[PDB]
């Protein structure tokens, strides 16, 4: 029958590893680097676009940074198509929670449910896992500002600063070197760009190869604002820090 | 039908009549309206004969599976709630049962649970259920004290069924007595109203409405 | 390679090796024939007498569909029975809706589409039978032969099994020598002879002859088994021809 | 019987490659060159009509398809895979949008729905990916004119101009030199024909070239009058004659 | 070799190896003999024990008042097929007030075994059955093989060294067929038949299993001290 | 049916 | 639905998918359970290759199933969440029907029953998780510590460890834990738990988590400073 | 079932619930508690169809207790009421709807405010200073309109509640055998034993 | 790979034969049937000295008149026991009587072969089902994952089975008393057990018509172990 052609996507190696999760992580390691840095008064999401072409429309583009609700955003590393499936599920889960409780979903609950979906693809169904790692940047009235990451295994952890995709080894050493707890958003913005600038496989880091977003309480009095940076705004912030 | 169970110092007293009717027709005067689920558990039956008989028998199977699985006798609360959750699934179907789950366990002590077919589940010290529940209540309530002796409690339970057996057209036959202690239930015999009435009337000097 | 390990897989030739392998199981089976005649069809089959312990006349291989169709097959006998069971369901549902008994060409495609369906998936095995069948409908007599692939044609004469080449050679002579047509009672006697001649390719064990026939004049358009005097008459005719 | 293939036929290799997507892209590479150029006041999508036989009527085979009145699509790779995607793309524009909001979906959202269908063929049980890359040109009131590429993976990118298939490398280099942000629709059509001539080898005329635009509303193509708000489709397929006119001033 | 992975695969020579391997399970199974006259049908089964402490695996199953079989091979498969026969015999009674013909019983087993040899995921039945019965057309004996092939016989045997009993019955055919209105003599012929399949071991009281059905005899099984008569 |  | 039998027998009579699930447990961070006279303590290793972590929001290694029972684990973190969720639902379901919270044995028996089901269900791999389930039965003061493993076997332990270098810390507990006299107080039980982890961990900084469960739904997690005091005390006594 | 009252005051919510369980011409019980604690600072009183009332109350209780364990966090009274309303809103278009009317009295620890929600069996939610269900409202609402002040203490709220129970005992046809009174505040839920 | 329900060339089911290898690796379990009752005894085999041996439940009650001992992948037995208990209670509900030991065993053995591509693999555990009914009296059954069950006068299963079975062959006679059978199980367990036999690493049980199925206390078994050693030294 069909047994002959079954890859058996949801089995253990003799060593006790999940082949397809390991190979999906190897896939993500070639994806454009995405950095999340959590400050005391906001979160920064930075992401390097994969080797850009000069004729790519940069302003009306969304590859790396997506909005889940008014209080939560994600940075993507891996298959964009796979990420969009999970994002639409996450967006619905957030509205289901609001409809039920008349309260915006706490960040961890949304992250756990999305991570629990990924877990399912590793244990049953005989389908390939989602070749996607997320950096969740969000705010709720319980824990305040929160960074998380999830990976194809369906395992998620909380962070102060984290990288996913390419050159995470090099990126995590540089973040671990220059990060501190009393850091401000404007400082975190500078760290994020300086990290990408050194770990980039490109010759020089430019505005057209970057996506950038901040989640501040920089709105008017006790309310959160999401800012997905425009091309001209990334160009300005790149000159302001003195990278170009 | 008339069934009553009440809690006192000596434990729990359970008295039931023995008559079953279809309209004004008396089908039988020799019906066991108490089921012995286990040595420490008793079930009382009122309403549909089949409904009570079938589902209380079924409960006994569920109580046995509990003590096989959990290596421990089921609580009166858990036993009563299996039955109340079952009838609640059938709510609106037209099940007619008025039952009392009476037993002793270590953690609970002597316990009575009223369970009926519209899903009502009540813990309590006194319950009377049936067409002659009011007639039983009248005698039971007016004579009831917590400090009754096992002898007096058994008699009051018996006399309360007799009272209903008399006035209620749809209650009678015989009185079946039970006494639930920490050591389990004890059967205190079948008492035909045919003989019991005249015996009580003569000895007690009551029932002066009747031509002696 | 490995193209032959799974059903419904095309080889680089454009062949389904699993169907060709099912044909080998048919070639291995006992000889069965069909003879189209003037106003009907005649079916005959070789029944190898493995042992003296086989009850004569009580291991019937020819099957009836509805009341007017006869089916006989060579190869895996159970596969043949499964195909006839399907044929009986198809013929019942046709009569139920359209009132009229199922025409033979209509019936032929009902089997054809079903056998073909078992070459479309690797989750099913092709049928290990070539099925010779036919009968009498409103348009007259029809004989068909259906193969594991789902391939079927109308035939003047049909043969399948171990003695197919011997039977075919003998069938080709009848078609040549009787262009105007063969009568129902004649075809029964010829059917006997051809089974006896085709038995030369299977001559270790001696055999038992079984004949059936549909004929508008002889059987009133219904399928009946050839038994008693008519059967012994046909056997005696065949015994005379081999000597 | 029944679909026993309830497991993925696309899985990760040790290197992290998704073989069947890479091989689907190889099938697109072999496919005939198609391109799209975005102007200020419209979009152009074009492709060569590779005729299987000179007896075949290449008019019957439409490589450039209308999805909505204001959205068009062209491809490179396997034509059959493209045809069923156009059928699904047209239906999803109705079921998942028009039957809910009483208006046609904007370009980016229809593209997103097509991408979702192609992504599912990448992960669902007992299916290979689609062996096509789509170029979807479209207009909507709030986004204006837009051009999108959709790859077998289900990934989509917005383009100012691009090419896909056989001679895409050379075609993209050509478009980079010619494209500016002040191109009028007629200038974009002119460049589209110049770019496509490089990749085309045999005949180059209105019968071997398929070209459509997303431009101004066409009231004449609407089919009715009386409703002022309904002004007609922005998608228009250029005729064999209309192409040959522009090939003289080339 | 490469074509024995499942029942859905044919070999290049047109063989079903999974069906042949299921057939092999019968040969490993303990011998059982079937034989009939015109009035009675008899099953004789050599029961097998794990060791001297174990019971002897019961070989004979009753299907109706007028029908039953003996088994050789996987006993659980025999239980499935016997249970199916009981239902088909029972369906015939309730719906048509009609005892199921032994021939139809065979046809129903054949069609049930066949479906397991043509579908992916399933496996062939790993047991052979000898069905005896008395219906409206007298006494009957059937041999079921899990290939689907069902055969009506005067006598036969299946299991290990069954060739010994099968050769004997082939010689004795003319004698035992005419044992009419005599149960005990037909059983003796069956007990003498199964004796030809014995090596080193002989027929003891808890070893031998005999069943009989006939004209004025419901299907009844004899075990223990009831079969001591025939040793 | 009966009652009690 | 996906039907494939992933967990099957090998010629030597092993189910490799269950044994490979144990290898995933052996890879997982060390988890230790030590039950005293009137308490149970769950100690958990946290690997220190992860700095720039946020310990406020990061999933805690010890999970509350009910107010009176806890569950720690070793192996795949994602797999553990599915077992914990099912256990928490069964805990509320038991209260609803039996009108009484689960016993630790019953809750263990359920979780073990789930793990077993995945070892002979089609289309699923076993849980790459072994669990330590600890707590106190309703209206009971006898401490309960149970272990489950992918195969579905479960048993009661005076003290037990699971995860990486668990054989080293089990070696330690085997000679250091007296059956006749378990840790009499909370302090003694926590110290023996920390000592056992200090054989394996590396540093006693933010690498050790300690959760203390006491009778009548009295569960509390120790902070860094509280744990660091035990680490400081043990090392000073060691230098002898 | 019949009488369930609620009065939100300055710093607490007070739920009064009748103790009578009547069936036919017999008062079966005179000590019934028509309330479940959903979380430490959230209490729900219920009245309506026999069986449905308790079955619904316990089902809600289980779900809120499950949430509390999962998130190691207590849901706000607003959040719990919204959840309960949605369950009843689902219920009313079911095959057999829950015929249960509830009052949810809770103390929001984040806002430091008492909250009283009145939800009927249709899923009609309203936040009120004082609420009632069934015929009770026809007497108590006009009485509370007059005597209620928003800045009252818990003791003033209990006196205001006594005035309601007295009016109901005077003019209500049925004997409801008094009420069980419970107070929800910053320190959680406690029962007044002498009323 | 290959099908789960595949036959070997010899005519055996691979997955059933491989499950038998898993049962050989399992801890020893011995059953002896007498006219005074059936005795069930098991090797507990604690993997570590920290493991509380009384939590090792390898002997189990199905009904008051039926007990069960197991050997192999003991986790697999949980659903088999659950089914057996339901079968026993369900039969009592339908027929107001105790269920025959053979009918119970047959009900358990019907699960065995309900595997393929139903559950994904056979059971990796053999059961000794001991009981009493009015018809056939005291009975001991060996229930395999093959779906076959034999009745035994005595039977050993597990790692020390072939050695223990040879010993049971010599020792068993039809006039054994319950007390003789108890000592015989303890004797043969001590022979085949790796670690030295005591009341903590070995468990005894029995089923008698009068008192039904009873797992022995560690105190009761300890006295029988002491009685056994004295009797072996006494000659």
């Amino acid at each position: 029958g069909s047994r002959r052609y079954d890859s058996r996507t949801t089995i253990f190696s003799p060593e006790g590893r999940l082949y397809q999760v390991e190979y999906a992580l190897e896939s993500i390691s070639h994806a454009g680097t995405a950095i999340g840095i959590m400050a005391s008064d906001g979160i920064v999401l930075a992401a390097e676009r994969k080797v850009t072409s000069t004729l790519l429309e940069q302003d009306t583009s969304t590859e790396k940074l997506y909005k889940l609700n008014d209080k939560i955003a994600v940075a993507v590393a891996g298959l964009t198509a796979d990420a969009e499936i999970l994002i639409n599920t996450a967006r619905i889960h957030a509205q289901n929670y609001l409809k039920t409780y008349n309260e915006d979903i706490p960040v961890e609950i949304l992250v756990r449910r999305l991570s629990d979906i990924k877990q399912g693809y590793t244990q049953h169904g005989g389908l390939r896992p989602f070749g996607v790692s997320f950096i969740y940047a969000g705010y709720d009235d319980r824990y305040g500002y929160q960074l998380y990451t999830s990976n194809p295994s369906g395992n998620y952890t909380g962070w102060k600063a984290i990288s996913v995709g390419a050159n995470t080894s090099a990126a995590q050493t540089l973040l671990q070197m220059d990060y501190k707890d009393d850091m401000k958003v404007d400082d975190a913005i500078e760290l994020a760009l300086k990290t990408l600038s050194k770990t980039t496989d490109s010759s020089a880091l430019t505005y057209d190869r970057l996506e950038f977003a901040t989640i501040r309480k920089g709105a008017n009095d006790g309310e959160v604002y999401q800012k997905i940076f425009k091309p001209q705004e990334i160009k300005d912030i790149l000159v302001k820090t003195g990278i170009t | 039908t008339t069934t009553l169970a009440f809690r006192f110092q000596g434990g729990i007293i359970v008295a039931v009549d023995s008559r079953a009717t279809a309209g004004n027709w008396v089908a039988s005067q020799t019906v066991k309206k108490v089921i012995e689920i286990n040595p420490f558990l008793l079930g009382t039956m009122a309403g549909g004969a089949a409904d009570c008989q079938f589902w209380e028998t079924w409960l006994g199977s569920q109580c046995r599976l509990h003590e096989l699985r959990e290596k421990e006798r089921i609580s009166v609360a858990a036993a009563s709630k299996i039955l109340s959750n079952l009838v609640y699934q059938y709510k609106g179907a037209g099940l007619s049962m008025g039952t009392m789950i009476c037993g002793y366990t270590r953690k609970e002590g002597p316990t009575i649970y009223y369970v009926d077919s519209d899903g009502t589940r009540l813990k309590g010290d006194i319950f009377c259920v049936g067409s002659g529940q009011t007639f039983a209540y009248g005698v039971l309530d007016s004579n009831y004290k917590w400090d009754l002796s096992v002898e007096d409690a058994l008699y009051l339970g018996k006399r309360s069924i007799l009272a209903a057996a008399h006035r209620d057209a749809y209650s009678g036959g015989s009185v079946n007595l039970y006494h639930v202690t920490e050591d389990g239930w004890i059967y205190h015999g079948n008492h035909d109203v045919g003989e019991l009435f005249w015996k009580v009337k003569e000895e007690e000097g009551s029932f002066n409405n009747v031509i002696g | 390679t490995g193209y032959d390990l799974s059903n419904s897989v095309f080889s680089p030739d454009g062949r389904n090796f699993q169907v060709e392998y099912a044909v080998k199981a048919v070639e291995n089976g006992t000889t069965s024939i069909g003879i189209k005649c003037n106003d009907g069809v005649v079916f005959a089959v070789e029944k190898l007498i493995t042992s003296k312990l086989l009850v004569p006349q009580k291991n019937v291989k020819i099957q009836v569909v509805d009341r007017h169709i006869g089916c006989v097959y060579s190869g895996l006998i159970p596969d043949g029975r499964h195909l006839v069971n399907r044929g009986r369901e198809e013929a019942a549902s046709f009569k139920k809706l359209y009132k009229t008994p199922i025409p033979i060409p209509a019936f032929a495609d009902r089997l054809g589409q079903y056998v073909q369906a078992h070459t479309l998936y690797n989750s099913v095995r092709p049928f290990g039978v070539s099925t010779i069948f036919g009968g009498v409908d409103k348009n007259g007599a029809h004989l068909y032969m259906l193969e594991p692939s789902g391939s079927y044609w109308g035939y003047k004469g049909a043969a399948t099994g171990k003695g197919r080449q011997s039977a075919k050679a003998e069938l080709e002579k009848l078609v040549d020598h009787h262009p105007e047509g063969l009568s129902a009672r004649e075809a029964v006697k010829q059917a006997a002879k051809i089974i006896y001649l085709a038995h030369e390719d299977n001559k270790e064990k001696d055999f038992e002859l079984e004949i059936s026939w549909c004929s508008l004049s002889e059987t009133n358009g219904l399928h009946k088994f050839v038994k008693g005097d008519l059967l012994q008459e046909a056997i005696d005719f065949a015994q005379k021809e081999i000597n | 019987m029944t679909d026993r293939y309830s497991f993925s036929l696309t899985t990760f290799s040790p290197s992290g490659k998704l073989g069947q997507i890479d091989y689907a892209l190889t099938a697109v590479k072999q496919g005939v060159t198609s391109l799209g150029i975005k102007a200020t006041n419209g979009v152009v999508i074009a492709t060569e009509k590779k005729s299987s036989s000179p007896l075949a009527m290449s008019e019957t085979l439409s490589k450039v398809s209308l999805l909505t009145p204001d959205i068009g699509a062209v491809y490179s790779g396997m034509g059959p895979d493209y045809r069923v995607l156009v059928d699904k793309s047209r239906k999803v524009a109705h079921t998942s949008y028009k039957r809910i909001y009483g208006e046609y979906p904007p370009t980016k959202l229809l593209v997103s729905e097509v991408a979702k269908i192609m992504q599912e063929a990448t992960q669902s049980g007992g299916v290979r990916p689609f062996g096509v890359s789509l170029l979807i040109a479209g207009h909507d009131e709030f986004n204006g004119f837009s051009l999108y590429q959709v790859d077998p993976s289900g990934s989509y990118f917005p383009w100012k101009a691009t090419a896909i298939g056989k001679g895409s490398v050379a075609a993209k280099t050509f478009l980079e030199k010619r494209w500016n942000d002040e191109l009028e629709l007629e200038d974009a059509i002119h460049i589209a024909l110049l770019t496509l001539k490089e990749s085309v080898e045999g005949e180059f005329n209105g019968d071997t070239i398929e070209l459509a635009i997303i431009g101004d509303e066409n009231p004449d193509l609407l089919g009715y009058t009386g409703i002022p708000t309904d002004k007609g489709p922005r998608f228009r397929k250029l005729t064999s004659q209309e192409i040959n006119d522009r090939l003289e001033a080339l | 070799n490469n074509y024995d992975g499942d029942t859905v695969t044919f070999s290049p020579t047109g063989r079903l190896f999974q069906v042949e391997y299921a057939l092999e399970a019968i040969k490993q199974g303990s011998v059982t003999v079937g034989l009939r006259s015109n009035t009675h049908a008899v099953l004789v089964a050599l029961k097998r024990n794990a060791d001297e402490l174990s019971s002897y695996q019961k070989k004979i199953i009753k299907c109706d008042e007028h029908m039953g079989l003996s088994l050789a091979g996987l006993a659980p498969d025999a239980r499935v097929l016997s249970n199916y026969l009981r239902q088909q015999c029972n369906y015939s009674s309730l719906v048509f007030n009609r005892k199921l013909a032994v021939e139809r019983a065979g046809h129903l087993l054949c069609d049930k075994a066949q479906k397991n040899t043509q579908s992916y995921g399933g496996r062939p039945y790993g047991v052979g059955l000898l069905i005896i019965g008395y219906d409206k057309s007298g006494a009957h004996l059937l041999e079921f093989q899990p290939s689907g092939n069902v055969t009506e016989l005067y006598g036969t045997a299946i299991g290990a060294r069954s060739q010994g009993a099968k050769t004997y019955l082939e010689r004795t055919l003319d004698t035992f067929i005419k044992i009419d209105g005599n149960p005990d003599e037909l059983i003796k012929a069956g007990v003498e038949a199964i004796s030809q399949s014995l090596r080193d071991e002989s027929l003891t009281v808890d070893n031998l299993s005999i069943a009989i059905v006939g004209k004025d005899t419901p299907f009844t099984i004899y075990d223990g001290e009831a079969v001591a008569k025939y040793i | 049916f009966l009652y009690x | 639905g996906y039907d494939r039998a992933l967990s099957i027998f090998s010629p030597d009579g092993h189910i490799f998918q269950v044994e490979y699930a144990l290898e995933a447990v052996k890879r997982g961070t060390c988890a230790v359970g030590v039950k005293g006279k009137n308490c149970v303590v769950l100690g958990c290793e946290r690997r220190s290759t992860l700095k720039l972590q946020d310990t406020r929001i990061t999933p805690s290694k010890v999970s509350k199933i009910d107010s009176h029972v806890v569950l720690s684990f070793s192996g795949l973190n994602a797999d553990s969440r599915i077992l914990i969720e099912k256990a928490r639902v069964e805990a509320q379901s038991h209260r609803l029907t039996l009108e009484d919270p689960v016993t630790v044995e019953y809750l263990t028996r359920y979780v073990a029953g789930v793990q077993q089901r995945y070892t002979q269900s089609g289309g699923v791999r076993p849980f790459g998780v072994s669990t330590l389930i600890a707590g106190f039965d309703p209206r009971d003061d006898e401490p309960k510590l149970y272990q489950t493993e992918p195969s579905g076997i479960y048993s009661s332990w005076s003290a037990q460890t699971i995860g990486r270098n668990s054989k080293t810390v089990r070696e330690f507990l085997e000679k250091n834990y007296d059956r006749k006299e378990p840790p009499a107080t909370v302090e003694e039980c926590v110290k023996l738990t920390v000592r056992s982890l200090l054989e394996v961990v590396q540093t006693g900084a933010k690498n050790i988590e300690i959760t203390v469960v006491k009778p009548d739904s009295d569960i509390v997690a120790l902070s860094s400073e509280e744990i660091n005091q035990y680490v400081t005390q043990i090392e000073q006594e060691k230098q002898e | 079932m019949d009488i369930i009252l609620g009065i939100r005051v300055q710093d607490s919510v007070i739920l009064a619930s009748s103790k009578a369980v009547t069936r036919g011409i017999s008062v079966l019980k005179d000590s019934d508690d028509k309330t479940r604690q959903l979380s430490p600072h959230t209490l729900m009183s219920f009245a309506g169809e026999a069986g449905d009332t308790v079955q619904f109350a316990e089902y809600i209780q289980a779900n809120i207790q499950l949430y509390s364990i999962r998130e190691d966090y207590e849901l706000s009274p607003q959040a719990v009421s919204s959840f309960v309303r949605q369950e009843l809103a689902k219920s009313i278009r079911s095959r057999r709807p829950y015929q249960v009317n509830v009052l949810i009295g809770g103390y929001d620890k984040k806002k430091n405010k008492p909250e009283l929600y009145q939800i009927d069996y249709l899923g009609t939610k309203v936040e009120l200073p004082y609420g009632a269900h069934g015929y009770s409202g026809f007497y108590t609402f006009s009485l509370l309109d007059h005597h209620y002040r928003p800045d009252m203490t818990t003791e003033e709220g209990l006196d205001l509640l006594k005035l309601c129970v007295q009016e109901l005992e005077k003019r209500m046809p049925m004997d409801f055998k008094g009420v069980i009174v419970k107070i929800v505040d910053k320190d959680g839920i406690r029962q007044v034993d002498d009323f | 790979d290959r099908g789960v329900s595949t036959f070997s060339p010899e005519g055996r089911l691979f997955q059933v034969e491989y499950s038998l290898e898993a049962i050989k690796l399992g801890s020893t379990a011995i059953g002896i049937a007498t006219k005074e009752g059936v005795v069930l005894g098991v090797e507990k085999r604690a993997t570590s000295p920290l493991l509380e041996s009384d939590s090792i439940e390898k002997i189990v009650e199905i009904d008051r008149h039926i007990g069960c001992a197991m050997s192999g992948l003991t986790a697999d037995a949980r659903s088999m026991i659950e089914h057996a208990r339901t079968a026993a209670v369900t039969h009592n509900l339908y027929y107001d009587e105790d269920i025959n030991v053979e009918s119970l065993t047959q009900s358990v053995c019907d699960l065995a072969l309900r595997f393929g591509e139903l559950m994904s693999r056979p059971f990796g555990v053999a059961l000794l089902i001991a009981g009493h009914d009015a018809d056939d009296g005291y009975q001991l059954f060996h229930a395999e994952p093959s779906g076959t069950f034999y009745r035994y006068n005595a039977k050993a299963i597990g790692s020390g089975s072939e050695g223990a079975q040879a010993e049971l062959l010599n020792e068993w006679h039809s006039s054994l008393t319950l007390k003789e059978a108890e000592l015989l199980v303890l004797k043969i367990l001590k022979q085949v057990m790796e670690e030295k036999l005591d009341e903590n690493n070995a468990q005894l049980s029995c089923i008698t018509k009068q008192d039904g199925f009873k797992i022995y206390d560690n105190e009761k078994t300890a006295e029988l172990i002491k009685e056994l050693k004295e009797k072996e030294a006494a000659e």
